């Protein structure tokens, strides 16, 4: 109930950013047509 | 400072892309021109 | 070539599912952020 | 360009949180000042 | 999640342009009927 | 003609990205102006 340090805001922002990362990754895969683009998602597969 | 350096480098690369595309245009022009000289030399040899 | 494709390329079947799922999750998370920011308006009722 | 964006641009996710928080704090502080100015009215009961 | 520097857009544009290049090349081959048109794809072949 | 098109015409790929980005930025800036004009209402609580 103490204001000036909204904690639910920080938590929601962390979760939403962690999800936006995955959305971006899936979009890049959908665009390029390759499952391994940056070769950081699979070392030996590359 | 870092952001301005990266902005300068991004702009420079964005212009270098157009430089490379102009070089591509020039080289393609030259090669597609050489094609006809090759065919003409073929014809010359055939006539000889 | 087929064995390489099995390792490298993505299957749009699962890829579009992942993408749409992540998109709906993005909308939900945005609503959650908006409500989290708004969740403190109730304090003013005490102060007023 | 993405590396530059990471340094220069602001993320509205956190920015709107900061803004709304500061706005509620501004309302609270304005109420605090309004009360502080009036906190001395009780002296008049001694004089009257 | 920061706007004014959309990165997924640039990535998708890069990939799509790289693909349109090959589409154009394949169409030119299909039109002319030759595998080496510009003599820039196989020097010794030419 | 191709070499000229490389210099003169615009690629709708990047152009639509620029346009949509600028449009979202316009909406954000309009919200920012709307809030800036209102950011001074809290003074009236002092005066009242």
């Amino acid at each position: 109930f103490r204001i000036n340090t909204n904690v639910a805001a920080l938590n929601a922002k962390a979760n939403s950013d962690l999800n936006a990362k995955s959305l971006d990754a899936s979009l890049s895969r959908l665009s390029s047509g390759l499952r391994i683009n940056s070769a950081a998602d699979d070392a030996s597969g590359m | 400072a870092i952001a301005d350096s990266l902005r300068s480098q991004a702009n420079t690369l964005g212009q270098a892309i157009s430089n490379g595309n102009d070089a591509l245009g020039i080289l393609q022009t030259a090669d597609k021109a050489m094609d006809e000289q090759l065919k003409i030399l073929d014809t010359i040899k055939t006539k000889a | 070539k087929a064995a390489e494709s099995q390792i490298r390329d993505v299957d749009f079947a699962s890829e579009s599912a992942n993408y749409s799922k992540a998109n709906i999750l993005a909308q939900s998370g945005s609503y959650a952020m908006a409500q989290a920011n708004s969740s403190q308006q109730n304090v003013l009722r005490l102060l007023q």
